[PDB]
């Protein structure tokens, strides 16, 4: 499970990633 | 990816090969760190290393993980009153936004001069039963963007919040909490500053002159209730998605005020965390 | 002057000395004057606002009347110019009053911040501009000696704002009935 | 089509009414080629922040006026940046742009000649070998003459217009890039002018190479109030400014 | 769309290009404003400027993020009684619904002429408890579309909602929110009017004359109970799905009463915020 | 090989000794580009003659001295040209080089530590929320402290080494861009380094954003006549300069 | 995550797009 | 989202649709 971002704005969203 | 990301093995570190000996001219152990520059020398160059595969990951080393992590820097408070309900200044709270009001947090960043980032603001009201029964005790926490009525006592006309964000919590429903873009004019959050207001030899200079970003304005929405009480609304922040540009020497002396990095203590001598050793010679 | 009209109008005299001075107004599109404004009273309902800007001027003057006015933009950095010279160093325009009737002046985007904050601000400070006499008001026979100059401003494809918030300029110190 | 606009720096001029414009020796302003050039260093070309829109100080324009002159690498002494570099160099190059202002009404009546010149070496007023004074030669945004009074001690020059100051009828003057200011058609006389001397770059304080002379021709005639005051404004831009030969700094004077 | 969108990034301003001087002829800085339009002269015009490419959305500056945000148009309040429960017009509010009871957002849309869009109601019920236990206080919030029996009194016949809208929020339930369709008889809602009612000389002239859409009756169910209360169930409002026409100045007279343009002070003489100069000479 | 040989402008420096070079954050100082630019006006970009080989004020290494800092963007407000188009001009931007020259013989035996570092907020050596004043951190060639004395109701600084002046123990300093120059290897130091902030073109009067310390770490020690005299000379290169938002000129202080 | 109008009517829908 | 009749029986559904 990921990448749903559930909102809208990006500002809203998990910790980044890493590469 | 995910194997990578799910088991965290995203940034390995390198292993350990093996060595043999060197009775040869060029001596990696020699370097002149006067150059500025930093020493590479490595097990394997100064022993008879073995090998070693490793298997650690610099993961959690990253400034996601190092600054990503909610922290106190702001506890509102409210000694409700029931006498004089509105009157000014009164019964509603207003925080100007900074990270530094806060020791521990404040400290951490303080390890790098700009950083970036968008930010989540989770509240954690606690409503503390001075009285016999504390009710229904609704909430708004509004946001005041710079330049913008804020709130002269409790029911102003700014409590509408028409254009305005206000984030309401009920007591039961849980703890409220939202997420902001990174709100700079600038490219970057200016951790500390090397400027003033201006000529003005009464003018401002530090980590203020730029960041003035609005205030919180806390409101107990509710009306007049019997039994009295008291509310301290506790403001964690957590650092998603960021980025930060040329680190810093952390800081050894307890500070005092924000957005500044004044240290003299009052009268005390200027303390540190350093050790005295009798002698160099035992540890 | 303010509760009327004319507030709006600014009469072009005499001018007895020469290279004399008109008028100044600061560029902070949120201070009075500018301020309440179509652009001004919106600008306060948003927390930042960017890009360059447009000072249009008529001449409600005559036909038979003659002047030129020099303008001018003296960017964020020092204090609004005592003196024209001083001022004709940076951003300006000089303004042939003629069969045309209305110089637009505009306002480059000078800044360090890619972005300004509406709110008064010293660090955001956009400026000044201010208005003298490159020559003067010269009017043949029987035509009156003074004469008004009507300003205005309107944004430019650079313009921007963000950050919704609620505004300044009006204070609702009512209630409201019914 | 008379109207005109122009744009030099973060500056720019308009005019609803004009008289052409005129190159100076149909040759437009430019920069300096490694053809024709001799010193050995980079220049410095402060562009826009230098080569902009300055107007001097205003004068009056009276019926006893009898004519005003100002000389350009001097005209600019202290017009910031321009008047710095030229200071602080010893080479020192660069073309002109001539933005002279002068309106009244069109119940006015008056005639300006305006006039470019190069190396205009001007004549002493007295009897002699004895040249002109630099300090009398080295005027600034305020030039010489209107019809001033002066020291007679002073190695100065001549005062006296119908010669040319050079002692050459004017009117032959005609001969030098010029264009006039009739009140009843013009309103402003624009000059541009290229860099003029047989030296790739001179020295912007020994020498003058352009010497710029207005002078009432026909006598300004209203019927109005001498309430009403009809100046002469003088705006100039530095084009394709080109310094050199770097170090302290020279000294005002 | 997504990233555009998602990045915010939709609307997107020009750059500001390069330029040179211009000793030329046409004069854009010139333009006869009397023509009534707006001139478009630019940086690049009047300026040798230099090569800027933006990055600046005017995604915030749209009629839908202009407007589309909540706020307070109304709070209902309730003290109520126990002495005596029912009685005519009692312990029952009766509101008639209007976006100018509260400056604001009044303002804000006062801003255009006309105006259009579905509505979302959201109802913050806070419960000031006056006795020494609130119990559970249940609600029901009516929506009275024109002409309809409007509750006399508190348990009229009219609160079965036999074919009506009635929401209901019980204490610790969350914040009751539920949208609407754009409600009139007419294309868009009138935000101004310049009729009447009639050629009477007594005829109503406004925004109301047209703009007539019922009203919001607020009840406490449950029944009487012992230790009082006094309920604030306020009414914030979002405009979602959008449109505006014909743009009009703002508002600078602090208003009084609504449906009408009226700014007369009670004596006080009119104030605007325009501030006053001692010379223009100086800024 | 050590020998190192840097030309600048008309200037040019050698070393027949040195510890490498340094480039701050591995990043060499170039010109604004039109993607972070903001501004909107053509900058001026005076070369050779503005980012050139400047040298200050030189200073004595003592027995007794304590350590010594010149701020930037401020140690050349009166170096030519550069330091006048800091003046005409809202917005500079610029990147630097620092040569520290500092020799002695083989028979002495002192370290130097040589930083650089972005926005160095210095504290107040007095208790409080008082902020150092202006016209403190505003020395000029000359620099701050030596070992100095002074007014203590100006808004005066932490004269205070040890813990940085802003407070982080003196040797995480090795964190900003650094090098020495022990007097038994080393004759200079070295820093070139780019424009960092978070703004592509700061206000060169309120902004300092390089600030340049050199800390007598060993304590200087020869066995020679105190007629010897070991001064310690800084010699700088604004690299890159541009600038804009050109008017007036604001007012020395 | 969207255009899951996870009611009926059209007049409850998140706000409107933006073209 | 439609016709995820969570539950098993029919008379346990939403309004019914028009036709
Ligand atoms: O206002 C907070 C305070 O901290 C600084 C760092 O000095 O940086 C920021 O971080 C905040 C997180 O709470 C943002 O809210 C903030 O407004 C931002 O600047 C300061 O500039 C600021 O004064
Ligand atoms: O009844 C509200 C009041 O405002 C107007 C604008 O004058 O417009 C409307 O907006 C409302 C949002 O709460 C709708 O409920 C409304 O009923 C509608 O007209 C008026 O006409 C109205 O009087």
């Amino acid at each position: 499970y990921f990448n749903i971002n559930y909102f809208k704005d990006a500002a809203s969203s998990g910790a980044s990633r890493l590469d | 990816n995910y194997i990578d990301e799910v088991l965290n093995e995203v940034l390995v570190v390198p292993n350990i090969k093996e060595s043999h000996h060197t009775t040869s001219n060029s001596a990696p152990l020699l370097d002149a760190a006067e150059t500025g520059h930093t020493s590479n020398v490595q097990p394997e160059d100064a022993i008879e290393t073995r090998y070693v595969i490793t298997s650690q990951t610099r993961d959690e080393m990253s400034i996601e993980s190092f600054l990503g992590r909610s922290g106190c820097v702001h506890i509102s408070r409210i000694k409700v009153d029931y006498t004089d309900y509105n009157g000014q200044d009164i019964n509603f709270t207003k925080w100007k936004i900074t990270l530094q009001e806060m020791a521990q947090i404040r400290r951490k960043f303080e390890l790098f001069t700009y950083v970036r980032f968008d930010s989540e603001i989770t509240l954690v009201p606690c409503i503390a039963g001075r009285g016999d029964d504390i009710g229904h005790i609704v909430m708004q926490y509004m946001y005041v963007p710079p330049g913008a009525p804020i709130p002269s006592k409790r029911n102003d006309f700014s409590w509408q919040s028409g254009t305005n964000m206000s984030i309401f919590w009920q007591h039961g429903q849980p703890f409220p909490r939202f997420s902001i873009p990174f709100l700079s004019i600038a490219s970057a959050y200016y951790m500390f500053y090397d400027g003033y207001d201006g000529d003005n030899t009464s003018s401002k200079y530090g980590s203020v002159v730029t960041n003035d970003m609005g205030t919180i304005c806390s409101r107990i929405v509710t009306e007049k209730q019997k039994l009295s009480v008291v509310i301290t609304t506790h403001i964690y922040h957590k650092a998603k998605h960021t980025k930060a540009w040329c680190p810093r020497p952390p800081r050894a002396v307890p500070y005092t005020h924000s957005h500044v990095t004044n240290y003299m203590p009052e009268t005390g001598d200027v303390t540190t965390a350093i050790v005295r050793r009798n002698t160099i010679t035992t540890a | 002057n303010v509760g009327n009209v004319s507030m709006y109008t600014v009469q072009l005299g005499n001018q007895t000395g020469m290279a004399q001075k008109v008028f100044s107004i600061k560029v902070d599109i949120t201070s009075t004057p500018l301020a309440t404004t179509l652009i001004g009273e919106i600008a306060s309902y948003y927390t930042h606002w960017t890009g360059s800007l447009r000072f249009s001027f008529m001449f409600c003057g005559t036909a038979n009347t003659t002047l030129k006015l020099l303008l001018a933009y003296t960017p964020p950095g020092i204090d609004e110019p005592t003196t024209r010279k001083d001022a004709m160093l940076g951003t300006h325009v000089v303004w042939d009053v003629g069969l045309q009737s209305t110089i637009s002046l505009v306002v480059p985007w000078v800044s360090a911040s890619h972005f300004r904050l509406t709110a008064d601000n010293k660090y955001s400070m956009a400026g000044y501009i201010t208005c003298w006499y490159q020559t003067n008001l010269v009017v043949p026979p029987s035509t009156p000696q003074t004469a008004d100059m009507l300003c205005f401003v309107s944004a430019c494809k650079d313009f921007c704002l963000r950050m919704a918030r609620d505004t300044d300029l009006h204070i609702q110190s009512g209630p409201i009935e019914q | 089509d008379r109207i005109m606009q122009i744009t030099r720096g973060d500056s720019t001029i308009s005019s609803d009414d004009v008289a052409n414009a005129v190159v100076g020796y149909g040759v437009w302003p430019h920069y300096l080629t490694p053809q024709d050039a001799t010193a050995i260093n980079k220049p410095t070309q402060p562009d826009t922040s230098s080569n902009r829109f300055y107007t001097l100080e205003s004068k009056h324009w009276n019926g006893s006026s009898k004519g005003w002159w100002w000389k350009l690498p001097d005209a600019l002494k202290d017009m910031g940046i321009f008047g710095e570099n030229m200071y602080y160099h010893f080479l020192g190059r660069s073309g002109y742009t001539v933005h002279v202002q002068c309106n009244a009404s069109k119940f006015h009546q008056g005639t300006l000649l305006v006039a470019m010149i190069p190396e205009h070496q001007l004549a002493s007023a007295k009897h002699g070998s004895v040249t002109a004074g630099y300090k009398l030669t080295h005027p600034g945004e305020a030039g010489r003459d209107v019809s001033q009074e002066r020291d007679a001690s002073l190695r100065q020059p001549s005062d006296d217009s119908w010669l040319n100051f050079d002692g050459t009828l004017l009117g032959n003057l005609l001969i030098f890039p010029h264009q006039f200011i009739n009140l009843r058609s013009n309103n402003s006389a624009t000059l541009i002018v290229p860099y003029v001397n047989a030296v790739p770059m001179d020295s912007m304080l020994r020498h003058n190479n352009w010497c710029l002379v207005i002078i009432p021709i026909s006598p300004l005639r209203s019927e109005t109030t001498s309430s009403n005051i009809v100046p002469i404004t003088v705006s100039i831009s530095p084009m394709c400014a080109e310094f050199s030969g770097a170090r302290a700094k020279n000294i005002k004077q």
